[PDB]
């Protein structure tokens, strides 16, 4: 009944960008957006591993962003953005210095039942347009409501203008654009009086029309000036041309018209499309045959209009410029294709930027070749996991053999991604498993470092309780025995100093250089106590005792020689750690590198010392709290401090520190504070995890560079996590659960290693071990992404063999229509003018993918007919008695022939099987290979399967049949009537759960001993159904249904409730909504918990969340601190989570939400609250932290799959 | 895929208590139906059926 | 009304709907 | 041979879907005859409600006795049609090919109303003669009675399975509890006879359309059964009510030649009324996936399109469905209607093709 949601995956996937003054208003910055999640980025020129987009700031809301705009107000600094989101609201976000967030500065709420008008289903998305001066800006509720903000506080009041009571009666509104020039905000807009629809033209050939009202201020009075009437009835958006110029470019379907207040109408069409379906006086274009549908475009300087049509191809559109600024004529050019955009953005002129939801978001480059002709490169582009259609489980071809005998399964999903050309596999896996090549039995040892000795490292240096070990590396490892490094005791940190010139070790006595075996001198150091740690920078070494005690060593060049330098440093208290720190892309500014100290005293004050001097620069007062920001003033005890510069030429600082059991990281941004002299510009922000450190010093924080080419912080602990950060800039956590707690870490580059690392396990086993070379560790997940240039639809892992089968599709362009006369089909050859576009014919095919190699299995792919698309696929357990088992585990696809609506569809159950033949010389990956069993026609269109206990279960039209696989053939066992159209089906344990489009889920039952099949119950209610699940509880079996509304929701089967029949309802009894829709679910058993599943889903946004079931004492305590989370903290946007989180139903039925589901991403915020912050939450709702903390960090462990 | 990993056949769900001793299966009322395409009672053919005649499942 | 400005956040409004055996309990003034 | 199968619009709508967020990302159906795939049920633009407007001809179904028929209802797995005729027969007529399923004889009277419940098990009909009949969804005949002593007109039924009201051509709606067949109460107090009465989707209330010219329109309350509203709508006998299923339309008919909204939250003013009716209008169906547009039925056989807010017809055409038109139904999925003539004939209407010239004689007729 009761469960919590958990985001596993962030969204990727743009629908929204611009290109405006962010940050300050001397740079612009690339502020992209997609389904509820903001990015800002900058642009470096200077990159290491050309061009390259990198992430400045990236914000998450609790509602899906519908539109976006900015304008830069009146005595603003920056640019603030006018966010949008659905059924009319409205929000204005400025960056916000000092801290780092967002700063709402305006929150508008336009849903009343009298602006609805009536209707309840709501369609139009809140569209906002500012003015071109920034006099204004219009957001068009509901397609019959203009709201107009008034521009110079900051905002006039608004104000609500009805569309429909304006002249010319608008009532269907296309787009709307404010013009240039015009003195006023002026208001064009497109809209049809009489809509007709593009398939009933005989009777209403082209109605649309122009309205360009002009809005008035102060007085609040608009007139219709410039209006148009004859436009032709296809048009989408339109443009506005900017101000040498001026006017107007409407995009229609098969024209493109140019229209200005005083020139006459001007308009060439694109195909001869507009023969019979266009009055308006049309030209014909030279040499140019394509349509403008679904296309985005953007201006480029002036007179000049880049298009990204459908397909992906890019035209440079010139207006042909008269001597009186008049259009005359029109200038198409071929350029580069690119991804199947959704935004379009010129950033610093030469550049365009091109969003995606559906394939890789990438940034561009144009220059002029040598009327002018651009050509467009490539710079950088954003990693998508696109629109998630269908999803497999299985299991990895490379696990080392060390970790077989784990007892969790070892497991990734693959994922149907992208669409079109941009179509795609994306094998995601959320932990890094290592390739162990070389372990060890090294007991005793708990400390290591590796150093570099005359970049390959070239000694091993193993800590014990009473000795040391060396380790001589090269072509073969081998432990050392000759003199230099002390061997007699241990040694607390042993490093290189200078620029991997000479080698530092530091024994509790005292600290020996090394010009690699031999040793150069030694310095005892008394220190009042024995030395507990120390930190290494390029000349300096700072020694820490255990009683608080700081020395200082320093590299003279005499020959290099440390020398020693008595830090004069005031201690009111005792210092707790130490960390050094060097700068390299300085925002250490404190008003070439630059050296830098990190000293946290016992009192809870931290402070930063220049470190050539010993002056203090920065001072936090309560540090080991845990605070959002930390800001310069002139307990939970802290453990280990490291920064550390991470990125492009070392550019952002992060911050790590360890405060009882628990870690908490920060970020670096600049920040002027006129506050002082000889003070850090700098400010620190922490950010969120998922990692706690629930169960003579180990550092957890070591600090790698050039593992595997990426660079970052290894943390030890029970739960190891790598943090990574590219030159995107990009924070990345990635767990490392098998192999279990880790201890230490050491970087490790040799011969027979490459560029790898090296680690203790718990049970005491050094490990060489190289990072597997197929992932990407940049995205969110590892992910290893598979262009196939074709739509994925189905993917399915066949158990056997170990391969996945994947349906695939490409366009082809249509030739013929199908005609029916009584007795067989007739076919039409499409024979119309040159000047055609041909209609997009889908051919599908079944691919076979390699888990060992990515590629495609060669001579194994399986091709339909002409006409024929694949409805679904899935692994299925049909029965055998062949086998040790019952079930064989075949590959089952439904298909069905698409051929119009006078054409009756019919369909074929495609049995497939997968046996290992013997492999064709030269090629390693054709020992796979199809074997069709089963390919018969059915007597309708097979629309879903699945498998009741070796049973065939099919969905032939409005009847749902049970087959049971004999030697060659299927016989009929049972039937049932049922809904309008069955596409989803699932099945446990002879209870068989459809889902149709339109009305419901329906659950079925079938007796083996009779056969028969019955419906059990169902429910009445309508409901757009997208996929289902089960939620699987202790003894509960839940019927989770995702939906068109983006609302998921868990049915049960209750005949002892009274509000239902006996057992002939389905009764809910969760509802929540998720931001996205959902297609894919999968169920995997958790890490009290003894016998749940956790049901995950990938979103089609781009996502992956889950449903974690609950008690329901564990529920109730939590629901009091989500509604203490909702009223009690700022909240981006104004949005309200629980205004969110509840069911979206756009009509009214009898069937009250039963909100049964937590918001574990507004849980996660708990996590994020400073301890003192974090007991004010519950002492008012009658708790400790210590309970809270017990229920929220279990729910991440035993969420740790993948 | 699914039943390898996430194994519920030592699992007895109320789904399946509920349509064995069918758990509250109201009396259908207008005795004139049909209820041709609806469970086999097990309870006709080992016990005493009880509202023979005027039960939802049907009798073989 | 429209224009807003602990915290500012936007209202959740939400609505129960009493059942009955005929549909919906009913208020007589409503309707006039 | 000559159907309309709706499976492959469907299969292209959940293919899109994948890929699709909205309908500003649909891309366009041209308009030419090699386009046909591209189509989606009206689920799939949801906006554009200009789709459903089914001017297509498709195929006459008449009988053999050749009767006018008077309900016109789908099946709600949208299946099949049953049709209720002056004979008393249930013509049943298959959903994809509509050539012939089976015949019945129910009544001994003209079949006068026929509704399914919120669930696809039960089917009220009414007849001429006064009595009511349970069906099941196989045809089967279950449990009958009177449940007036003249002929009953219209049924409707409460968001439940529970309760049901009646009007006949006595004056009176009574309202009906389901499983025990009895008579809960008598709504009185309407002056002529009632024709047409729909419940309320949410809310319990009833409301009754007239012949009387001083209680037109009457809004009641079916737990205690007062009079709770008088709408003085029309100038004479008003045919048929309609309630969206949102709750806030009414839309009602009337021998006036006028179609008109009211908004039942404000009973005071009137939202617009639909005139281009040249004669009565008779018969009204609202669209089940998309609110604001309907269909209107008139009593020279013309058969025109509306919608809310849209103050000329979107377009249908007289001298379409021949006669005089008694009931429409759509399918679930609004794309094919059925009308019921006068005449002893019942066509289908679905929609347009991309790409073809309307110069049938149910359009532009050249
Ligand atoms: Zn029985």
């Amino acid at each position: 009944m009761y469960a919590v949601y958990k985001q596993a995956h962030p969204p990727t996937g743009l629908e929204f960008s611009m290109y405006c003054n962010f940050f300050n208003n001397s740079e612009r910055n690339l502020v992209v957006a997609g389904t509820s999640q903001l990015y800002v980025y900058r642009l470096n020129r200077d990159a290491e591993a050309r061009e390259k987009l990198e992430l400045a700031a990236s914000f998450s809301f609790f509602g899906n962003v519908m539109s976006m705009a900015s304008v830069q107000l009146a005595g603003a600094k920056r640019d603030a953005l006018l966010l949008s989101f659905k059924d009319a609201k409205l929000s204005v976000v400025e960056y916000d210095p000092g801290t780092h967030d967002l700063k709402t500065l305006s929150l508008h709420y336009f849903e009343e039942p009298e602006l609805r008008d009536g209707f309840v289903q709501n369609v139009h998305t809140p569209r906002v347009r500012v003015d071109p001066d920034g006099r204004c800006a219009a957001m068009l509720v509901y397609g019959t409501r203009l709201v107009v903000l008034p521009f110079r506080s900051s905002f006039l009041p608004s104000y609500i203008i009805d569309v429909r009571a304006l002249d010319e009666k608008l009532l269907n509104i296309i787009d709307l654009q404010f013009l240039h020039g015009y003195y006023e905000p002026t208001l064009l807009i497109l809209f049809e009086p009489n809509q007709t629809w593009p398939g009933r033209v005989a009777v209403r050939q082209d109605t649309c029309s122009i309205v360009a009202i002009s809005l008035n201020i102060t007085q609040k009075v608009h007139p219709v000036i410039w209006s148009l009437t004859s436009l032709p009835f296809d048009c989408t958006q339109a443009l506005a041309v900017p101000k040498p110029i001026g006017g107007v470019v409407v995009f229609a379907v098969n024209s493109l018209l140019y229209l200005n207040q005083s020139v006459p109408p001007y308009g060439v069409a694109l195909n001869s499309l507009t023969t019979g379906t266009t009055a308006f006086p049309l030209r014909t274009q030279e040499g140019v045959r394509i349509t403008l549908d679904c296309a985005q475009a953007t201006f480029i300087s002036y007179d000049k209009m880049v298009i990204s049509l459908k397909g992906g191809e890019i035209y440079v559109l010139t207006l042909i410029t008269d001597g009186m600024r008049s259009v005359r004529a029109f200038h198409f050019d071929k350029a580069a294709a690119s991804v199947l955009t959704t935004s379009m953005v010129t950033m610093e002129p030469g550049y365009l930027f091109l969003g995606s939801r559906l394939g890789n978001s990438l940034l561009l480059k144009y220059t002029e070749k040598l009327l002018a002709t651009y050509s467009f490169e490539v710079c950088d582009s954003i990693l998508n996991i696109g629109p998630c259609a269908n999803a497999a489980v299985g299991e990895p071809a490379f696990l080392s053999e060390e970790f077989q005998n784990s007892p969790e399964p070892d497991l990734e999903i693959v994922v149907c991604s992208g669409h079109g050309k941009n179509g795609a596999l994306s094998v995601l896996q959320k932990s890094i498993r290592p390739q162990v090549v070389t372990t060890f039995e090294l007991p005793g040892c708990y400390d290591m470092w590796t150093v570099i000795a005359p970049r390959r490292h070239g000694f091993l240096i193993l800590s014990r309780e009473d000795s040391t070990m060396i380790l001589q590396t090269g072509q073969e490892i081998m432990e050392l025995d000759t003199s230099g490094f002390a061997t007699q005791g241990p040694t607390v940190f042993a490093g290189n100093i200078g620029d991997n010139r000479y080698i530092v070790q530091v024994s509790p006595l005292g600290i020996r250089l090394l010009e690699g075996v031999n040793q150069l001198h030694f310095i005892p150091v008394d220190l009042g106590a024995p030395i507990v740690q120390c930190a290494v920078a390029d000349p300096y070494v700072v020694i820490m005792s255990a009683e608080g005690h700081v020395t200082m060593f320093l590299l003279k060049s005499d020959h290099h020689r440390l020398a020693l330098h008595k830090p004069p440093l005031h201690h009111q208290s005792k210092v707790i750690t130490l960390c050094l720190y060097r700068d390299l892309s300085g925002m250490f500014t404190t008003e070439e590198p630059t050296h830098w100290c990190l000293l946290v005293r016992e009192n809870g004050t931290m402070e930063i010392y220049q470190l050539p001097d010993w002056r203090l620069v920065f001072l936090v007062k309560n540090f080991p709290v845990g605070q959002r920001v930390l800001v310069d003033s002139s307990l939970p005890l802290v453990k280990e401090v490291l920064l550390v510069a991470l990125g492009s030429r070392q550019s952002r600082p992060y911050l790590l520190v360890h405060v009882d059991q628990e870690l908490l990281i920060y970020e670096a941004f600049p920040h002027d504070s006129q506050l002082g002299q000889g003070n850090l510009k700098v400010r620190f922000k922490k950010v969120p995890h998922n990692i706690n450190f629930r169960e003579g010093r180990v550092a957890r924080f070591r600090y790698f560079e050039d593992i595997y080419g990426y660079s970052g912080v290894f943390i030890c602990g029970p739960s190891p996590h790598w943090l990574l950060v590219t030159g995107r800039g990009a924070l990345r956590l990635h767990p490392m659960a098998i192999d279990g707690p880790v201890d230490s870490f050491a970087p490790f580059h040799n011969v027979n290693c490459p560029r790898g690392f090296l680690y203790f396990n718990r049970q005491g086993e050094l490990r060489i071990s190289v990072l597997p070379a197929y992932l990407s560790y940049d995205a969110p997940w590892p992910v290893r992404k598979i262009p196939l240039r074709c739509t994925a639809h189905y993917v399915a892992y066949h158990v056997e063999s170990k391969v996945y089968a994947v349906a695939t599709s490409t366009n082809t362009p249509c030739a013929r229509i199908p005609r029916m006369t009584g007795e067989e089909k007739e076919f039409e050859t499409i024979e119309r003018d040159e000047r055609y576009i041909h209609p997009q014919q889908e051919a599908f095919s079944i691919q076979l993918i390699s888990p060992v190699s990515w590629e495609a299995i060669p001579n194994a792919r399986i091709e339909l007919q002409e006409w024929e698309h694949v409805t679904c696929m899935k692994t299925v357990s049909l029965r055998s008695e062949e086998t040790v088992s019952g079930l064989k585990g075949y590959v089952a696809a439904g298909t069905c022939l698409m051929q119009g609506e006078e054409v009756t569809c019919r369909g074929r159950i495609l049995i497939m099987d997968v046996i290992e033949v013997v492999p064709e010389p030269g090629q390693p990956l054709t020992k796979n290979k199809f074997k069709v069993l089963y390919e018969k026609e059915q007597k309708g269109p097979v629309t879903a399967l699945c498998h009741c206990n070796g049973h065939l279960v099919s969905a032939i039209g409005q009847k749902i049949f049970l087959w049971s696989l004999r030697a060659s053939e299927l016989t009929g066992m049972a039937f049932i009537d049922t809904q309008l159209y069955i596409h989803q089906m699932i099945s446990v344990k002879n209870f068989i759960l459809a889902a149709d489009v339109m009305k419901s889920i329906s659950l079925l039952r079938y007796q083996e001993e009779s056969k028969t099949l019955s419906l059990v119950s169902r429910d009445a209610k309508p409901l757009e159904v997208y996929s289902v699940d089960f939620m699987v509880d202790n003894a509960q079996l839940g019927f989770l249904v995702s939906d068109r509304d983006r609302n998921l929701m868990v049915y049960m089967y209750l005949p002892e409730a009274k509000e239902s029949f006996g057992g002939m309802r389905l009764l809910r009894r969760a509802d929540f909504h998720v931001g996205a829709h959902v297609n894919t679910f999968w169920r995997t058993p958790c890490r009290v918990w003894e016998n749940k599943h956790i049901t995950w889903f990938a979103t089609l946004d781009g996502g992956i969340g889950l449903l974690l079931p609950m008690q329901e004492k564990t529920y109730r305590r939590l629901l009091m601190l989500q509604n203490a989370l909702t009223t009690m903290l700022p909240h981006h946007a104004g949005l309200n989570p629980r205004a969110f989180r509840m069911l979206h139903v756009d009509r009214r039925t009898l069937q009250n939400a039963v909100r049964n589901v937590l918001d574990g991403e507004l849980l996660n915020r708990y996590l994020y609250l400073s301890t003192m912050e974090r007991s004010e939450l519950a002492k008012k709702i009658g708790t400790t932290p210590d309970i809270i903390l017990d229920d929220l960090l279990e729910t991440d462990r035993v969420t740790a799959h993948f | 895929m699914q039943e390898i990993i996430a194994s519920v056949d030592h699992i007895k769900f109320d789904l399946e208590i509920a349509v064995e001793q069918q758990l509250g299966a109201q009396p259908l009322p207008f005795p004139g139906m049909d209820k041709s395409g609806a469970a086999v009672c097990e309870f006709f053919l080992k016990a005493a059926c009880g509202k023979g005649g005027m039960c939802p499942f049907r009798h073989i | 009304k429209h224009d807003l400005m602990s915290y500012p956040m936007f209202p959740a409004p939400e609505e129960r709907i009493k059942w009955d055996e005929y549909g919906e309990i009913i208020k007589p003034e409503d309707f006039l | 041979r000559k159907t309309i199968d709706y499976n492959p619009s469907v299969i292209k709508y959940l293919e899109n879907r994948i890929w699709q967020r909205d309908q500003r990302d649909m891309r366009a159906i041209q308009p030419d005859a090699g386009y046909y795939n591209d189509l989606v049920p009206p689920i799939g633009m949801l906006n554009n409600p200009m789709n459903a407007v089914t001017t297509k001809f498709v195929r006459t179904s008449t009988n053999k006795v050749k009767c006018p028929v008077f309900v016109v209802r789908w099946t709600p797995e949208g299946r099949r049609l049953v049709t209720g005729a002056s004979s008393g027969e249930f013509t049943l007529w298959n959903g994809l090919t509509f050539n012939f399923e089976t015949i019945l004889q129910a009544h001994d009277s003209p079949v006068r109303a026929m509704t399914w419940s919120h669930n696809d098990m039960w089917m009220l009909t009414a007849d001429h003669g006064g009595y009511v009949k349970y069906w099941q969804s196989n045809m089967n005949n279950v449990k009958m009675f009177q449940a007036h002593k003249e002929a009953i007109r219209e049924a409707s039924f409460s968001p439940t399975d529970n309760k049901f009201a009646t009007c006949s051509d006595d004056g009176t709606v009574r309202i009906w509890d389901f499983l025990r067949c009895h008579e809960e109460r008598i709504l009185r107090g309407h002056g002529a006879d009632v024709k047409c009465v729909d419940w309320h989707p949410t809310k319990g209330l009833v409301v009754s359309g007239s012949k009387d010219s001083q209680q037109p329109i009457k809004f009641w309350d079916p737990k205690t059964g007062q009079s709770l509203a008088t709408l003085h709508a029309h100038k004479n006998t008003v045919m048929e009510v309609k309630l969206n299923l949102n709750g806030n339309w009414l839309l009602t008919a009337s021998r006036d030649h006028l179609c008109k909204l009211f908004d039942i939250r404000n009973l005071k003013e009137e939202l617009q009324v639909f005139r281009g009716h040249k004669k009565e209008a008779t018969a009204v169906a609202w669209h089940p996936v998309h609110e604001g547009l309907f269909a209107s039925g008139g009593s020279d056989g013309s058969l025109l399109f509306w919608h809310v807010g849209v103050e000329k017809e979107v377009g249908g055409m007289e001298m379409a469905h021949e006669g005089m038109i008694w009931s429409l139904a759509w399918h679930p999925l609004g794309h094919i209607l059925c009308s019921g003539s006068n005449d002893h004939t019942s066509k289908f209407w679905t929609r347009n093709r991309p790409g073809d010239k309307m110069r049938d004689r149910y359009n532009l007729n050249l």
